[PDB]
This record gives structure tokens, C-alpha cells and sequence, in this order.
């Protein structure tokens, strides 16, 4: 079989930039080269046939060159729409193969987030368990920090994260919280506060309600 | 246009076989050959086999004894089926159809498959409010959403007001959590001034376990 | 990096 090996596998640029994606093959497979573009929760989207062929309805900012070994997808004015990964396929030789894929990350400008808490429903509480959400939206660059205090205890090891995709028209990231307790650790307690720690804020941003009120 | 739908995720147990049907529009199965394709963690994109015009089938070859692909012209049914799962053919299963008969440049795809080999069972999530409040409102915009727990396998689907809500959704990536069950919240954020003039409904379906829920979600 | 099957994306 052909081996594909794409690089990097990471590449991160600012709009308006050209980027190119290297795709090299373990052996000549002439032009018998294609190219999918694949966004959050998509199939593939083919880009480019042959090495250098458009393709009907994609933009004309992609384009590929290349032969033999040593073959490049190029897009000459990156947009936020494409943030995605890529992936080259060969088809010379039978059985086709794929490459592992170059993912692309968008830059933009520091973004702070707005945070917003919310405290267990009723209806959750009915069923002996207690979640506390903490919701950071909207922020550049992905790196933060949530800190959970119940009553002034630090929180760990019971909270769970998980970080959107970067968006497609604002490049930001939106980040969840998640903290858990039973429902009797969560009554026995007052001051649920989340605090969030990031690059655009100028100190840290405590939202924090009392069980209750 | 041209069009493929598969049939929807699921669970299969290890040992146990897979089946999925893709029901094909806008061609003909006599003038165009359908392709299987999968994407796992472990072995990313491998190309499966294939139905051709005619009938005949070509198999990857590590998959060669226990892939078996049938189709219904007629009907537009290209049938995927294939045995022996372990936990590692755990992956998205497409089906696809080339720029021309002949060739294997796929500009069609299915909308993808996720199967689940496991040995557990499928369970329905809970679907609680992210209610809005004042610790959830500045500067005019309120942030509400729904919390979609306890539910196996992946995926599920989350809109907004039946798909008319759209802007600032965010449905973050499902987390696994201790008890093998997974655990997500969606998000939307409006203006505060809607809040009680507008509904507001997340649409969950779970459709490995069949499980479809509308929630309210008002301010507390 | 590695294919995520929840979100179709690369995870690296």
C-alpha cells in the first residue's frame, strides 16, 4: 500500500494569509492525487481532483500543484470558513489510500469571554444528582482556566471540560464547566462560585450564585 | 441533486455484525458504482470496498472475509454489512459515489454513521434546563441552554426552536464520564428582552435509543 | 494527532 504523509500536522494562520499543505507519497504515484476538506461534524468535501483539477462549486482560492512524490493543496487568502482538516488521497495504486490529515487553526485577536453560571435545575435535583454549569463563550485564544469553590473549599478532581470547535465566523472558542455532586454534598453547601482565568481579562472573573438565593 | 442518507447510529455488540443502508438520489445505482468508507481514531480514513454498476464487488483487502455488500437497484438501496466487530471497527461509516462511474474521486458522501462496538447497552439521555437568570445576563444578552446527561451511545442531535435557532448555538463536544455514559450541554445566547416574548426549545434526539425530547427552557 | 469520532475534527 501507499503510505500518504501529510505536514505538518498543525498549521495555524492569520486571515487574508496564503497556506499550503504538504502531502508526500511513500512511492511516484504520478498526479492520482485528491483532496477533502473536512469542517466540525462534516463528511469529507472534495477540493481538488489529480493533483491540480477544480472541482465544481468550491472556491477558487483552493488550488493544488505537484507530481511524482511531493504534492501541495493551496489556499492564496485563508477564511475563518476554512478552518478544518485536510486530507490527501492517492489512487495510483489499488487499494486507495488516505494521508492522516493537516489540521488548520485560524488566529485572530484576543478575545475575552463572557461567563455565565447556572445552578442545578429542580428537575435534576429530583433525580439524587446535583450539576453546576459553568459557561465561558466566546474566547480567544483556547487556553483558560476554570477554578470551582464550594464554600471557599477548592474543587477537585469533580468537574469535567469540554471546548467547541473554533467557530467558523468569529474564530472563537466557547468552553464548558461541568461541576458534579450528589445531591445531598450539594445541599449541604451555600457559595457556588466558578472563576475564570484568561488571557483578555485583566483579572480574574468570579460568577457565583447562593444555593437558593 | 445527488444525494445519499444512511441509516442511523447505533449500537453493535463485540463479535456481533454491522449493517447499514444507503438510499441513494438523483442517479441511477445501474450507472454508478457506491463506495464504503470509514474514519476511526486508530486507522483514520480506509476505503472499505465497493459496488459497482453491474454488480460485482471489489474488498479492502484486510476486510475481504468479512465484508459483504449487496444493493437493490430499483429500489436506490446499496446495503453494507459487515462481521465479526471488535472494539477498534468503531469508527464513522460513510458510503460515496465518484465523479464519474469508473473512478474513485468522491465528490458525494453519505452523511456518515457513527457505530459503537461495545458490550453495553443503550440508554435514552435526561434533558435538563440551563435556566437564564441574572447570573446569566449582562449587557442585555442572556445565555440559557439544556443539559443532555446520561446517555450511550454517541451521537446526539441538538437544535434550537426546530431548527430556527441557530445563531450563537454552541453544543459542546460530549465527555465521557465515570459512569461510561456521556454528558453534554448546549448553549445559545439571546437577548434578554426575548426572554419573555420567545420560546425556547432545544430539540434532543438520541436516535440509538430512540429517545426524542423537546425542553422548555425558561427563566427561573 | 487522532480522529475524534464525536466532533469529526483532528484532536492533537
Amino acid at each position: 500500500d501507499i503510505l500518504l504523509t501529510q505536514s505538518p500536522v498543525i498549521l495555524s494562520v492569520s486571515p487574508g494569509e496564503r497556506v499550503s499543505f504538504s502531502c508526500r507519497a511513500s512511492q511516484s504515484i504520478g498526479t492520482n492525487i485528491h483532496w477533502y476538506q473536512q469542517r466540525t461534524n462534516g463528511s469529507p468535501r472534495l477540493l481538488i481532483k489529480y493533483a491540480s483539477e477544480s472541482i465544481s462549486g468550491i472556491p477558487s482560492r483552493f488550488s493544488g500543484s505537484g507530481s511524482g512524490t511531493d504534492f501541495t493543496l493551496s489556499i492564496n487568502s485563508v477564511e475563518s470558513e476554512d478552518i478544518a482538516d485536510y486530507y490527501c488521497q492517492q489512487n495510483n495504486n489499488w487499494p486507495t489510500t488516505f494521508g492522516a490529515g493537516t489540521k488548520l487553526e485560524l488566529k485572530r485577536t484576543v478575545a475575552a469571554p463572557s461567563v455565565f453560571i447556572f445552578p442545578p435545575s429542580d428537575e435534576q435535583l429530583k433525580s439524587g444528582t446535583a450539576s453546576v454549569v459553568c459557561l465561558l463563550n466566546n474566547f480567544y485564544p483556547r487556553e483558560a482556566k476554570v477554578q470551582w469553590k464550594v464554600d471557599n473549599a477548592l474543587q477537585s478532581g469533580n468537574s469535567q471540560e469540554s471546548v467547541t470547535e473554533q467557530d467558523s465566523k468569529d474564530s472563537t472558542y466557547s468552553l464548558s464547566s461541568t461541576l458534579t455532586l450528589s445531591k445531598a454534598d450539594y445541599e449541604k453547601h451555600k457559595v457556588y462560585a466558578c472563576e475564570v482565568t484568561h488571557q483578555g481579562l485583566s483579572s480574574p472573573v468570579t460568577k457565583s450564585f447562593n444555593r437558593g438565593e | 441533486q445527488v444525494q445519499l442518507k444512511q441509516s442511523g447510529p447505533g449500537l453493535v455488540q463485540p463479535s456481533q455484525s454491522l449493517s447499514i443502508t444507503c438510499t441513494v438520489s438523483g442517479f441511477s445505482l445501474t450507472n454508478y458504482g457506491v463506495h464504503w468508507v470509514r474514519q476511526s481514531p486508530g486507522k483514520g480514513l480506509e476505503w472499505l470496498g465497493v459496488i459497482w454498476s453491474g454488480g460485482n464487488t471489489d474488498y479492502n483487502t484486510p476486510f475481504t472475509s468479512r465484508l459483504s455488500i449487496n444493493k437493490d437497484n430499483s429500489k436506490s438501496q446499496v446495503f453494507f454489512k459487515m462481521n465479526s466487530l471488535q472494539s477498534n471497527d468503531t469508527a464513522i461509516y460513510y458510503c460515496a459515489r465518484a465523479l464519474t462511474y469508473y473512478d474513485y474521486e468522491f465528490a458525494y458522501w453519505g452523511q456518515g454513521t457513527l457505530v459503537t462496538v461495545s458490550a453495553a447497552s443503550t440508554k435514552g439521555p435526561s434533558v435538563f434546563p440551563l435556566a437564564p437568570s441574572s447570573k446569566s445576563t449582562s449587557g442585555g444578552t442572556a445565555a440559557l441552554g439544556c443539559l443532555v446527561k446520561d446517555y450511550f451511545p454517541e451521537p446526539v442531535t441538538v437544535s434550537w426552536n426546530s431548527g430556527a435557532l441557530t445563531s450563537g448555538v454552541h453544543t459542546f463536544p460530549a465527555v465521557l464520564q465515570s459512569s461510561g455514559l456521556y454528558s453534554l450541554s448546549s448553549v445559545v445566547t439571546v437577548p434578554s428582552s426575548s426572554l419573555g416574548t420567545q420560546t425556547y426549545i432545544c430539540n434532543v434526539n438520541h436516535k440509538p435509543s430512540n429517545t426524542k425530547v423537546d425542553k422548555r427552557v425558561e427563566p427561573k | 494527532c487522532q480522529f475524534d469520532l464525536s466532533t469529526r475534527r483532528l484532536k492533537c
